[PDB]
């Protein structure tokens, strides 16, 4: 269940569309703070797999997330303002062969040994569906999940090891899809039938871009005075 | 005098413009949005997504004459030559007298406790008189009002939810109501749309009408992006972005690549060439010969 | 590059780039934004050349 | 025996500080 | 004068033709002090309003 908290040094994105070379570029954006308090949950967290009670975490303007597993058991998430059918909530399915996204006024229905059942017994008020590549296709599957201006931008990053849960290297994640929800997205769950929860928060980051379009390194400013030093000077070096 | 002075910039001109828009040929359902035999209330008004079309707007002075169209960020009669980021169209239908109160900066009670729209706002706001659909002598019910809010809204919120406030006496959440033919003007029906465009230099599929021309490499011409505008030479790129990005940038923020909406190529755009001209002169005494 | 970059800013205008803004606007509200824009640039040269 | 015939101190303090104005080529030259 | 300038009391007083303050905003009066404040009382006609 809950346990430790403060260290990650991950969770970068590319803020835009823009190509950029050889350039380190200082933004300002939501982003996941570097040894911010990062909730480890230790399968299903609370309950063991078979037990049903779930976190239900809160979404607090942004939400890294990260799944370093084989079972694939955390395929689908839950997204909503109440989750009990009176507002709507989003729900992202990987069935394995497509990813299935639909919103709707639902209420939760005791969704998810080794049994699988259908979820979702209900469509009320729907306001769209989508349908596309698997999101989830060892692998660490991280993922942001950002929710502003209408638009609920997922953006991932996939990568295989074995010995660590986390590569010690950095990583970026590019954007999967942007969907135009438009709903508040207060809280968020998780479907169930290696669980990290981070936040994110406004913070001005200076990334170092590689000479092809990818960013290899990156400078949280408010972090500590070398690093803010790096960001005034626009230098990784000092 | 004698010497060398410099008078004069000199530039190479294009000398042809490229039109390079999205393949899309679905129309835009716009004639639908405001031509329409109902429409949602003002407390729960309707906000229909507009993408993946060609943003042709003449069809809205083919539909009727109105009583405002008014825009902020953009000027009407351009509206064909951009290509928009986000376009929804926000319907409901308010009193004549209260049209001047959608607009930013504005400050009422329906501004404030229904519609509420950005002060930093693009976008349009377009009213017709609904008198001839919504008029019945028995009074229509097309009139729904909060007329006190608890909490005052922030932009493009929503609040369905209706609850009675006590002054400590009670107001009645809802003040519904219908017009008769005999209603002056200022207390008509009129349809309201509001179709906030966000504009971010060319990143989508929605544009208004235009006519592609074919890409012409290694000239000096003026161009047009999915809306993105500029004068340059035009060249095949050797940069590899990924399926996400559109554009490149260089150490300075000026765009220097573009991907061409059809083909998906990366072109490299060089500035076309420009200079000094300085003209050398022995001395108006001594001769009229110029370098 | 400092002198450059200043090029990128808005002073208050909609947008940095002239181009975009005579292509939305009319004539009026781009000539104000300009106007915007020519007294940034000009302060940037001035500061640059001093 | 070398192009620009400098000295060997010439060739040193030429290559310890570091035509065509690619860069900032927006009306600056 | 010598007074708590509530001014929540003018929206149950009525709905309004015209509620327009010019070098004050009306959502944010109840957190001012004044100087001198006057109360000119008129009747006009809507068309003159402006
Ligand atoms: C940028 O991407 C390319 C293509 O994947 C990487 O590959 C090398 O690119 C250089 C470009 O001059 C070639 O000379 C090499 O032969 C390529 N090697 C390969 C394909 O194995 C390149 O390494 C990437 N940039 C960096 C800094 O790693
Ligand atoms: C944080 O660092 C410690 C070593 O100092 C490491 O054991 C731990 O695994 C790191 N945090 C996480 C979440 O892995
Ligand atoms: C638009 O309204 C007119 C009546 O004013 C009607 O005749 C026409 O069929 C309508 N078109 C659509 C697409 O609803
Ligand atoms: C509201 O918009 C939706 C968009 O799909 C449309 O189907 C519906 O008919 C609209 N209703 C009204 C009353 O405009
Ligand atoms: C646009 O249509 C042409 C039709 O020949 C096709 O070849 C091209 O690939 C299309 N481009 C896109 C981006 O769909």
């Amino acid at each position: 269940t809950t346990q430790s908290y403060t260290n990650f040094t991950r969770g970068v994105y590319y803020p835009d569309k823009v190509f950029r070379s050889s350039v380190l570029h200082l933004t300002q954006d939501l982003f996941l703070p570097f040894f911010s308090n990062v909730t480890w949950f230790a399968i299903s967290g609370t309950n063991g797999t078979k037990r049903f009670d779930n976190p239900v975490l809160p979404f607090n303007d942004g939400v890294y997330f990260a799944s370093t597993e084989k079972s694939n058991i955390i395929r689908g998430w839950i997204f909503g303002t109440t989750l009990d059918s009176k507002t709507q909530s989003l729900l992202i399915v990987n069935n394995a062969t497509n990813v299935f996204i639909k919103v709707c006024e639902f209420q939760f229905c005791n969704d998810p040994m080794e049994s699988e059942s259908g979820v979702y017994s209900s469509a009320n008020n729907c306001t769209f569906e989508y349908v596309s590549q698997p999101f989830l296709m060892k692998n660490l599957r991280e993922f942001v999940f950002k929710n502003i201006d209408g638009y609920f931008k997922i953006y991932s990053k996939h990568t295989p090891i074995i010995g660590r849960d986390f590569p010690q290297g950095f990583s970026a994640l590019e954007p999967l899809v942007d969907l135009p929800i438009g709903i508040n997205i207060t809280r968020f769950q998780t479907l169930l039938a290696d669980y990290y929860v981070g936040y994110l928060q406004p913070r001005t980051f200076l990334l170092k871009y590689n000479e092809n379009g990818t960013i290899t390194d990156a400078v949280d400013c408010a972090l500590d005075p070398l690093s803010e030093t790096k960001c005034t000077l626009k230098s990784f070096t000092v | 005098e004698k010497g060398i002075y410099q008078t004069s910039n000199f530039r190479v001109q294009p000398t042809e413009s490229i039109v390079r828009f999205p393949n899309v040929t679905n129309l835009c359902p716009f004639h639908e949005v405001f031509n329409a035999t109902r429409f949602a209330s003002v407390y729960a008004w309707n906000r229909t997504r507009i993408s993946n079309c060609v943003a042709d707007y003449s069809v809205l002075y083919n539909f009727a004459p109105f009583f405002a169209f008014k825009c902020y960020g953009v000027s009407p009669t351009k509206l064909n030559d951009l290509c928009f980021t986000n376009v929804y169209a926000d319907s409901f239908v308010i009193k004549g007298n209260e049209v001047s109160q959608i607009a930013p900066g504005q400050t009422g009670n329906i501004a404030d406790y229904n519609y509420k729209l950005p002060d930093d706002f693009t976008g349009c706001v377009i009213a017709w008189n609904s008198n001839k659909l919504d008029s019945k002598h028995s009074g229509n019910y097309d009139y729904w009002y909060r007329s006190f809010r608890k909490s005052k809204l922030k932009p493009f919120e929503r609040d369905i939810s209706t609850e009675i406030y006590q002054a400590g006496n009670c107001y009645f959440p809802l003040e519904s109501y219908g017009f008769r033919p005999t209603y002056g003007v200022g207390h008509q029906p009129y349809r309201v749309v509001v179709l906030s465009f966000e504009l971010l230099h060319a990143p989508a599929t929605v544009c208004g009408p235009k006519k592609s021309t074919n890409l012409v490499k290694n000239k000096c011409v003026n161009f047009n992006f999915n809306g993105l505008t500029g004068t340059g030479v035009l060249t095949k790129s050797n940069k590899k972005f990924l399926p996400f990005q559109q554009f490149g940038r260089d150490i300075v923020d000026t765009t220097d690549a573009v991907r061409d909406p059809q083909t998906l190529e990366i072109l490299d755009i060089t500035p076309c060439s420009f200079g000094g001209v300085s003209v050398i002169t022995p001395g108006t005494n001594t001769s009229n010969q110029v370098a | 590059n400092t002198l450059v970059k200043q090029l990128s800013s808005k002073f208050g205008a909609i947008s940095s780039v002239l181009n975009d803004i005579l292509s939305r606007l009319d004539p009026p509200e781009a000539e104000v934004q300009i106007d915007r824009l020519i007294t940034g640039r000009l302060q940037s040269l001035q500061t640059y050349v001093t | 025996s070398k192009p620009s015939k400098r000295s060997p101190i010439e060739d040193l303090l030429f290559n310890k500080v570091t035509l065509i104005c690619a860069q900032k080529f927006n009306g600056l030259t």
